[PDB]
């Protein structure tokens, strides 16, 4: 029997199971469900979505990166949660593919239904699976192209790269002048990931093509009140001290006197210790300082008398973005100043961006760090701009670390598919029939990004996948006109790790929720 | 059939026995006995399912929402919800088997419920309870005699792994990270081998640290020989590599002393102010300068430490961390060969621990930082760091990594093994078998319902993978009894064979003896039990 | 325990010594005070309020039975019993203020662990009946009677 | 003899051998850390002199504790009150057991 | 109100593409100022006319590339219609802000409020060599009562809080002087107390603070100051009673709790450097003004205006009046319009007529 | 659920003993005490209210004992004994 | 309710048997006290005031309310 249907009852109220079918069943809809909404926004004429938050504020964002759209939803199904987390993981790992993986796994859990209704044992599916996956993985890492020796075709590889992943998104309207942008912010960053040092400032108002890369740096930051608003060849000091009430940090420490007088003697010598320590600071010989903290009122006039800029709250971000643009040293102790390195830049200035003032650091000396002002019409197209451009770095920052890179538009789908359609051709019992639905998912991917153009995704799909059975190894999907071409030649290329990622995570997922034979919830709190 | 009794005395005066006695319920006897069975046997007919390589997996989900997919069956009947107290007891039951010997927690509530089946039956026909149990207690005694009997011993020496790696491998069989089969049980074995006590002591699961962050590949799961840290540098432009670091661990924060005492200083002139400043200044430079001149490389602190101090260790390359755990202390203490000191003043140099290798590793574009101590001359402590495509599978990679690690310790206490797949099962049952007939009249039929019970894993191992279970049951029983082969068992993976010796499937000893032991136990506290009273209030 | 001021009491420290031997010095005054109770040939101590950590291991030290009886009443009751006087301090006790009992020991009764004051002799001030019985409600209508 | 549960170690409690073969056992009723001197004690300074003198009273404090134990010629420590991590640590370096807060009985 | 912006934001709107429209308005603002309801009527027309080209059977990406080719043809035809303007020309500058007031509740007092405006956005550039207006260089102060008539163009700045030291108003020739510490009780930063064990050291607390802030404010005096501007301090009484006497006795005006925010525009309009500690008081860090005087509305309230500095800042101060609060906001929102405008006119300059004629002959 | 079993119905009282007697005689004590005071040339007159609103000022016994209502039985007893009396001779009520 | 599925109640063994016994018991000890010639009447109240003084054993089962099936039977005996 079943502990839900037996006389005698095994669960508290509001606590129920669901059997296979009735597992099966609601793990399916739920991944198929999933699917269906995550695609429709694939390929580079795939449309938005409108996330229209039901809280007290009601947040509205406009977006098309899938990890965002199944991230800002009220899921109740367990397997649709699976997904979500896939999806999640899928974007920490790399910045694209997110909906691809999404829509693969769906793909694979629904030929996986149709098989299971073909009665056939699920682990026989999982075990075809597996056996398709590390086919495909084969086939795909033996596709690969590297050109990483080669500095103009890696940098020609990188523009394609950023453009491929930009064309899906908002961006594509601006698709080369924004690819231009990613490039040069990813190529600034001299072979270091860390994309912090990569900041995207978004301001309301412009067009979308009034968008740039600062040739220097910006800080959104302000300056003391009698210090100089513009400084040439810059001596920069970067400092994390306090330089606020600053107490000696003695916690037990008081002030226990028995006259007034002794008590303004103190406050003598603490304003006496302020100012040494000032002087200390400015023994180093330095034009601007930047503090990480804040700095009260006596350290900036006496900054201001010095004629020293005295540039306050930067948090720890805006410090190591400063060290790493203009290569000073974030310092707390001013006794040697001989040991303390002093970045450096041309020129101090503040510019006038929309109805804001900001600081601008011009002619830098390091430059490994780089500001993006995003201008747009609206805060969701600035949102959805910040996203794509995240993505776009991702992507570049992921093919910077690893160059080897294979072709897109369906061309690496249709290559796995084929390669897992020739191991299923000499492989006895359903096993054979679990890789060809493996590959008929492989194969849909493909068909999806073509259908959200609009095209005959049949006679394509039938068109590319005779072309690959004839040894074109090369052909995808023409979105310019709707037909078959050469992606070497168009050069739609995608990073292979990307690609690998999304392939084995999708597996992976399908393979776990395939798994499962019983859904058991406790009673809700 | 409840609400105990009601009268209210024969003279029509009000007749009060227990408090709130008209809300409660009651059960005696045989329909307690059944609704025991029925409860047990649904459950066990639940936990079935998931045993063997082709067992099926359990999506959980708890009060909150979260989401774990897990074939651990102790772990499906902790997160289950049951109110039934013989559905408590199976959770207790896989709970405890779970405790002592980390693998089998499916089979023995299987055990259970099959029993239990079988006693139904055997009270249907007119039999004492108590007279089932005491024949499953000597059927139980007499199988766990021919498991020892049928037990074969291996090798834990170091040298050759192969045994261990056969008995891991068989043991992550049923789980998902057999797609990693060989390398898992590989990483599994060493783990539990480096951090051992030789001569068939404990292994000491405080000295495995088993982390699992999300990204990369299940295949990137990798056994360190060292210390995986989530914590980074302190300084953003500290090295973030250092080689053949001389560790020096401290648990005094880089700040003033203060004393634990309720203090106070007092300031009572300038020249005050300036002893104070002094003083602060001075005590920075002189711990920085206690720490270098132990030519220490990296500076690992427990209780972090303020802007000054960072700087100054920055400034004289020694390298740091702060707001280490404690265990995490601990851990690299033992690794690196380094000892905790309290404080600066009492760092010497050979109390500084020494790593090959301290690193800081990326994960993408996450921003998280974590650190790898590693490479250590003779290190007593070993990591575990496993990836994944999202944190359930990590979870699960997780628990099938503590089922290998309990059956590699269960074999270092123990060394015998009997061959698993059924075989040792369908043996026992043979054994009971030839015992009951020598057995007077009445005890035969408890003891053949022992046997029955016990050839229900056989039967499930079975169904599971397709083929029909009487049929492949009764062949294997055949086959045994024809040659004396304990060693054939149910074939699931479709290997082609029957014999599990040369399929390599391996089980301790150990385990079948308390899977044994544990349901016998439980089965026959159920079968005592002839009377529940339950508050029944309905209570929100 | 070690007496303390009615008003507040506050330990000043201003130097390391004094912290370093405070400690010390009063654990060495503990044990002078039992040590001085212990030498006039007491074995029995009866206090009225809670007994200190270090009054206790000094008094296990010296071999003392010690007894902490939380009522008043039953204080009073015991010392008309044995004809010892409730000191208000730690002083040892003077040959007239000294009780005197023929046995105490510690015993148990069914299931109830007692301390029992004996005297030997047919006399006394206080004398106990110890009802025994199968109920609560026997014994008290056993007390009820014997009332 | 007697048993009983492991009661909550604090850090560097691995490093400490787990089996002896001859044994001494200090039970204790000792709180082995670093606190107050008491819970009305106040320390009033004013030179920091006198300041890492009372730091090093405290620490003196304690390791004149651990010494004295140590060198009682005791392997095993026991207490029912605390042990803090400085002296599992201390007991540790000397190749000793120590277990804080066990029970009475 | 009649700015479109305000509108939008005000009213709760609910949908995603009203709200997106709301997000459109406001960026027109930021960079714009002006036109926000004309921006608005030109996208909901587009998306009307999108509605039938939808329906026509046009898949909605056709549209998009088709809409931004028409964009850049409008954008080349509207540069044909420009025409260059310099900032020299006062003509175009108070023809551009009518026009901005045509529209608002204000056009009746245009005829004082564009010249206002011109000159308000001209004092705190420079005419040549500037590519932006910092609006926040012209502070608008909105004050209760009188008409729009009166609506004034101080070229100093006006502080609405009030002069404690009352009984001495109007200073001329002010030497004024801004300090950010307290004139009140020692007090250092660390915990701090004061025991006394003998009468005669609680007599010397009380004369020994009487000399320390008889110290304070004669070394403020000593400089020449007369009119102190004393910033906000929360934790610490910024001015004691005794220093307010000691300060009246010795004939200087006292003003207390400037806020931290507007010591910048201060110290750019007067050109006064904020002092900290007393040891940097001196006479150079003050600002010379001609006239630091309290005045009365009327009844209506009390302002401080510091009219005549030496050496003046780029700065300026609009006061507003109106008879009710509604006319006053709407007649700030008005000129805010009016200085946007001719912040436009300053970057980009280039000249289009109005009425409908640019729009017209892009539509042809 | 589980409705109360019981071998009587609901609501169904029962007295015994010596409160039944002790109950009885006092209610015929008390229906004696309302109109003892009734007896003899020297009576004084009682004025009784009917439910129908109707005034009833009489002296006879009878009359008096049935324009009032009772809920003891034994009181019915007594009431029906006094009606007994007056239909038998008809007079004698207060005395019997 | 279990397996049976009976929308009702249910007793077995010597619970059923002890509420036989007790309410026949219930009958008896309404009419023990009016045996013999030391015996007592009793008097009957009907809800709405009707007297009924009687010591025949039938006469006083009549007018009783049972709801036991066993007691039913010993009334009607
Ligand atoms: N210009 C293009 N031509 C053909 N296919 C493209 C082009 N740009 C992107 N694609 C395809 O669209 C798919 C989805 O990319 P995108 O929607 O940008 O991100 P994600 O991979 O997260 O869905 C990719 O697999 C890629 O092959
Ligand atoms: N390769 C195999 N071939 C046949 N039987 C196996 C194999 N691996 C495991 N089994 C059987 O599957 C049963 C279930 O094991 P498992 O699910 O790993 O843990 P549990 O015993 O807790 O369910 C074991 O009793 C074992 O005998
Ligand atoms: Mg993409
Ligand atoms: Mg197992
Ligand atoms: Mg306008
Ligand atoms: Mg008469």
């Amino acid at each position: 029997a079943s502990l839900s249907l037996a006389p005698v009852n095994i669960f508290k109220a509001g606590a129920d199971e669901e059997r296979a079918e009735t597992a099966r069943l609601t793990s399916f809809i739920g991944a198929i469900a999933i699917g269906d909404l995550v695609k429709s926004t694939l390929g580079p004429k795939g449309m938005d979505k409108i996330l229209l938050s039901s809280g007290r504020d009601a947040s509205l964002m406009v977006t098309n990166d899938g990890a965002t759209i199944l991230k800002n939803i009220g899921v109740d199904n367990p397997a649709a949660k699976v997904l979500v987390d896939m999806s999640r993981v899928q974007d920490d790992e790399v910045g694209d593919g997110t909906t691809s993986v999404t829509v693969l796994a769906a793909e694979l859990l629904r030929e996986a239904e149709s098989l299971i209704a073909k009665k056939i044992h699920p682990q026989t599916i999982i075990a075809g699976w597996r056996e398709a996956t590390k086919a495909a993985r084969e086939a795909l890492l033996s596709s690969a192209v590297d050109h990483g020796s080669d500095e103009v075709k890696f940098r020609q590889d990188l523009m394609n790269i950023a453009g491929t992943t930009l064309s899906s998104k908002l961006l594509t309207h601006h698709k080369d002048h924004f690819t231009k942008l990613a490039v040069e912010a990813v190529l600034r960053l001299k072979g270091s990931g860390n994309l912090e040092a990569i900041h995207i400032i978004k301001k309301l108002g412009g067009s979308l093509a009034d968008s740039y890369l600062d040739e220097g740096f910006l800080l959104d930051k302000k300056i003391g009140v009698n210090q100089p608003k513009r400084i040439e060849n810059a001596k920069i000091l970067i400092a994390n001290t306090g330089m606020d009430t600053d107490k000696i940090k003695i916690f037990g420490s008081r002030v226990r006197v028995d006259s007034t007088a002794k008590v303004a003697e103190i406050e003598h010598a603490e304003k006496e210790k302020m100012k040494e320590k000032v002087e200390r600071i400015l023994k180093h010989g330095i034009n601007c300082f930047i503090n990480r903290q804040l700095i009260y009122n006596y350290p900036e006039q006496l900054f201001g008398a010095a004629g020293v800029m005295a540039i306050e709250h930067a948090d720890f971000a805006g410090v190591e973005r400063l060290a790493l643009v203009t290569g000073g040293e974030i310092a707390s102790t001013f006794d040697h100043p001989e040991l303390v390195k002093l970045g450096s830049c041309k020129l101090i200035e503040e510019v006038m961006i929309g109805e804001d003032k900001l600081i601008h650091f011009s002619g830098v000396a390091l430059g490994e760090a780089c500001t993006i002002v995003l201008r747009g019409a609206t805060q969701q197209i600035l949102d959805e701009a910040e996203r794509s451009l995240h993505d776009a770095l991702c992507v570049l920052a992921q093919t910077v670390k690893d160059s080897r890179t294979v072709y897109g538009g369906g061309c690496s789908e249709m290559l796995m598919a084929h390669a897992v359609t020739q191991l299923a051709n000499r492989t006895p019992g359903k096993e054979a029939v679990a890789m060809e639905s493996y590959a008929k998912a492989l194969r849909m991917l493909p068909t999806i990004i073509a259908d959200n153009a609009g095209y005959d995704s049949a006679d394509l799909v039938a068109q590319l996948r005779a072309a690959h059975s004839e040894g074109n190894t090369t052909a995808g999907l023409d979105m310019r006109e709707g037909t078959i071409g050469d992606m070497a030649i168009l050069g739609i290329t995608e990073s292979f790790q990307v690609k690998r990622q999304v392939l084995l995570s999708a597996a992976e997922a399908a393979e776990v929720i395939l798994r499962v034979d019983n859904i058991i919830k406790a009673a809700p709190r | 059939a409840s609400m105990g009794t009601l009268a209210f005395d024969e003279y029509g005066r009000p007749f009060l026995i227990i408090k709130d006695q008209d809300r409660k319920s009651r059960l005696m006897g045989l329909e307690a006995l059944k609704s025991h069975i029925m409860a047990a046997k649904a459950v066990a007919n639940t936990m079935r399912t998931s045993l063997g390589p082709n067992g099926l997996d359990k999506m959980m989900v708890d009060k909150d929402g979260d989401v774990t997919v897990t074939n651990d069956g102790a772990t499906i009947l902790s997160m289950m919800d049951v109110d039934h107290q013989i559905a408590k007891l199976m959770v207790e039951l896989s709970k405890s088997q779970d405790d002592e010997i980390g693998d089998g927690t499916t089979g023995v509530v299987v055990l259970a419920g099959a029993l239990l089946e079988e006693a139904e039956q055997l009270l249907d026909r007119g039999i004492h309870p108590i007279r089932i149990a005491d024949g499953y207690e000597q059927a139980a005694r007499v199988a766990i005699e021919h498991l020892d009997k049928i037990s074969d011993s291996v090798l834990v020496d170091i040298k050759d792994t192969e045994p261990l790696i056969q008995t891991a491998k068989t043991t992550l069989g049923s789980k998902v990270v057999n797609s990693c089969h060989r390398q898992m049980a590989e990483i599994a074995v060493n783990a539990v081998l480096t951090v051992a006590d030789m001569e068939r002591r404990d292994v000491d699961f405080e000295l495995i640290k088993v982390e699992g962050k999300v990204g990369g590949r299940l295949e990137d799961t990798k056994l360190i020989k060292g210390v995986i840290v989530d914590k980074d540098f302190s300084h953003p432009q500290m090295p973030k590599k250092v080689e053949d670091a001389k560790i020096a661990i401290l648990t005094c924060p880089f700040e003033p002393p203060k004393p634990k005492t309720k203090h106070k200083l007092d300031v009572t002139s300038v020249e005050d102010y300036k002893a104070l400043q002094k003083y602060e200044k001075e005590k920075f430079e002189e711990m920085i300068q206690q720490i270098k001149e132990t030519g220490a490389n990296l500076a690992i602190c427990q209780w972090g430490f303020d802007d000054e101090a960072n700087h100054l260790l920055l400034q004289n390359n020694l390298p740091a961390v702060r707001w280490v755990g404690g265990p995490e202390i601990e851990l690299i203490a033992i690794a690196t060969g380094g000892r905790i000191v309290p404080r600066f003043s009492e760092l010497t140099a050979e109390k500084l621990g020494f790593a090959g290798l301290v690193q800081e590793i990326s994960f993408g574009t996450t921003k998280d930082k974590m650190l790898v101590i590693e490479q250590c001359k003779n290190s007593r402590a070993v990591t575990i760091f496993i990836r994944g495509g999202n944190k359930m599978i990590i979870e699960e990679a997780k628990r099938s990594l503590h089922d290998a690690l309990c059956v590699i310790r269960n074999l270092i206490r123990d060394n015998r093994v009997v061959y698993g797949g059924g075989a040792a099962e369908i043996s026992c049952a043979l054994a009971v078998s030839q015992e009951a007939d020598k057995c007077p009249t009445l005890e035969q039929y408890a003891m053949r319902a022992f046997a029955d019970a016990l050839e229900v894993i056989p039967m499930a191992l079975s169904e599971n993978s397709g083929m029909n279970p009487i049929q492949t049951m009764t062949e294997v029983r055949a086959r045994q009894v024809k040659e004396m082969n304990p060693a054939l068992g149910i074939d699931c993976l479709h290997k082609g064979t029957n014999d599990m010796k040369q399929q390599h499937v391996i089980e301790t000893l150990i385990g079948k003896k308390q899977q044994i032991s544990l349901a016998t136990q439980m089965v026959r506290m159920i079968l005592k039990i002839d009377d529940i009273r339950k508050p029944g209030e309905s209570e929100e | 325990d070690g007496m303390i001021t009615e008003t507040k009491g506050t330990v000043l420290i201003k130097t390391a010594e004094e912290l370093m031997n405070f400690s010390k010095g009063e654990e060495n005054l503990m044990d002078a005070q039992v040590k001085a109770i212990a030498d006039t040939g007491a074995n029995v101590v009866v206090t009225g309020g809670k007994v200190a950590d270090m009054a206790l291991h000094y008094a296990n030290k010296y071999n003392i039975m010690l007894v902490r009886l939380n009522s008043k009443w039953d204080l009073r009751r015991l010392c008309k019993t044995v004809g010892a006087t409730a000191l208000p301090r730690l002083t040892p006790p003077v040959l007239e203020e000294m009780g005197h009992c023929d046995s105490v020991y510690l015993s148990e009764v069914g299931d109830t662990q007692v301390v029992v004051f004996k005297h030997e002799k047919e006399d006394g001030a206080i004398s106990t009946i110890v009802l025994r019985g199968s109920t609560d409600n026997l014994m008290d209508d056993i007390e009820r009677a014997v009332d | 003899g007697v048993a009983f549960k492991k009661t909550f170690s604090y850090a560097g409690f691995e490093m400490q051998p787990k089996k002896y073969h001859n044994p001494k056992i200090a039970l204790l009723n000792v709180e082995l850390e670093l606190k107050a001197e008491k819970d009305n004690a106040e320390i009033r300074v004013h030179t920091v002199e006198d300041y890492q003198a009372i730091v090093d009273a405290e620490w003196n404090i304690l390791y004149d504790k651990l010494e004295k134990i140590h060198h009682s010629g005791a392997k095993v420590v026991l207490s029912k009150l605390p042990i803090g991590d400085v002296a599992t640590q201390y007991f540790a370096d000397r190749d000793m057991f120590c277990a804080g807060r066990v029970p009475e009985e | 109100t009649n700015d479109g912006a305000t509108i939008l934001k005000q009213m709760q709107v609910l949908h995603p593409a009203a709200r997106m429209l709301v997000e459109l308005s406001k960026a027109q603002d930021i960079e714009a100022g002006d036109g926000t309801t004309s921006v608005v009527i030109i996208a909901g027309s587009l998306l009307d006319s999108c509605t039938k080209l939808l329906q026509k059977g046009i898949h909605p990406t056709i549209i998009s590339e088709s809409f931004q080719k028409a964009l850049e043809k409008g954008i080349e035809i509207l540069t044909d219609m420009s025409r260059p303007v310099e900032l020299s020309d006062r003509e175009t500058l108070l023809n551009s802000a009518t026009t901005s007031l045509n529209s608002k509740v204000v056009s009746q007092y245009s005829s004082l409020l564009s010249p206002m405006s011109v000159n308000a956005v001209m004092k705190v550039i420079d005419p040549a060599t500037a590519t932006s207006v910092d609006l926040r260089d012209i502070k608008i102060v909105k004050k209760l009562g009188g008409t729009i008539d009166d609506c004034e163009l101080v070229e100093g700045l006006v502080l609405t809080q009030k002069v404690s030291n009352s009984g001495i108003t109007r200073v001329e020739k002010a030497k004024i002087g801004l300090i950010q510490f307290c004139l009140s009780a020692p007090k250092t930063d660390m915990d701090n107390q004061i025991v006394v064990s003998d009468y005669a050291q609680m007599d010397r607390v009380l004369r020994e603070e009487r000399a320390y802030i008889l110290n304070l404010v004669k070394q403020i005096k000593k400089t020449g100051c007369n009119v102190l501007l004393i910033q906000k301090s929360i934790l610490r009484d910024a001015l004691s009673d005794l220093a307010l006497h000691f300060l009246n006795k010795m004939k200087i005006m006292v003003i207390k709790d400037i806020e931290r925010e507007d010591i910048e525009f201060i110290c750019k309009t007067i050109g006064t450097k904020p002092v900290a500690h007393i040891d940097q008081f001196t006479a150079d860090m003050l600002g010379s003004a001609e006239l630091a005087e309290e005045v009365n509305l009327n009844g209506s309230g009390k302002l401080l205006k510091i009219t005549g500095c030496a050496s003046p800042g780029k700065t300026v101060t609009i006061v507003v009046r109106g008879s009710n609060k509604l006319v006053i906001e709407e007649a700030e929102r008005s000129i805010h319009d009016a200085l946007c405008v001719i912040r436009c006119l300053v970057k980009k300059r280039a000249l289009i007529a109005g009425g409908g004629a640019p729009e017209i002959e892009l539509a042809l | 659920g589980h409705r109360p079993v019981l071998v009587l119905s609901q609501n169904t009282k029962r007295e015994s003993g010596r409160k039944v007697q002790s109950g009885n005689i006092n209610a015929a004590k008390t229906i004696a005490d309302i109109i003892r005071t009734c007896l003899g040339p020297k009576s004084m007159m009682k004025m009784l209210l009917d439910p129908m609103g109707g005034i009833v000022m009489t002296n006879d016994g009878n009359a008096i004992l049935r324009e009032i209502q009772v809920q003891h039985p034994a009181a019915k007893s007594m009431i029906e004994i006094s009606r007994t009396q007056d239909e038998e001779v008809g007079d004698g009520t207060t005395s019997v | 309710e279990g397996p049976l599925s009976v929308f009702g109640d249910r007793s077995t063994g010597e619970t059923i048997r002890s509420q036989n016994v007790m309410a026949a018991a219930s009958i008896a000890n309404i009419v023990k006290s009016s045996l013999g010639p030391v015996g007592l009447d009793k008097m009957l109240v009907d809800d709405i005031g009707d007297v009924t003084i009687t010591n025949d054993g039938a006469t006083i089962l009549k007018l009783l309310e049972v709801e036991h099936p066993a007691a039913k039977v010993l009334c009607e005996l």
